[PDB]
């Protein structure tokens, strides 16, 4: 969807390891606030929105 | 009652003790409170500040 009506998603009961997805050499931008791009699959978050 | 100066010294030392207990739980200015769960979220180049 555009920018307008972005979609948001309730992820939740998810097994995320975010590993597969920084080291993918495919991302041009990886800019990650807040939290460091790495040691992330040491966190267990309550819900996420995608 | 009777006993007044030494009952306000040890509260006067009790209310110190629990604003310095509460300055303890407080931001600064940061993301949280607490220094583990900041080391173990971000890096140490950028948890640093």
């Amino acid at each position: 969807a555009s920018v307008y009506a972005w979609n948001r998603k309730r992820i939740s009961n998810c097994v995320a390891d975010y590993s597969v997805l920084y080291n993918s050499a495919s991302f041009s931008t990886f800019k990650c606030y807040g939290v460091s791009p790495t040691k992330l699959n040491d966190l267990c978050f309550t819900n996420v929105y995608a | 009652s009777a006993l007044g100066k030494l009952q306000d010294v040890v509260n006067q030392n009790a209310q110190a003790l629990n604003t310095l207990v509460k300055q303890l739980s407080s931001n600064f200015g940061a993301i949280s409170s607490v220094l583990n769960d900041i080391l173990s979220r971000l890096d140490p180049p950028e948890a640093e500040v």
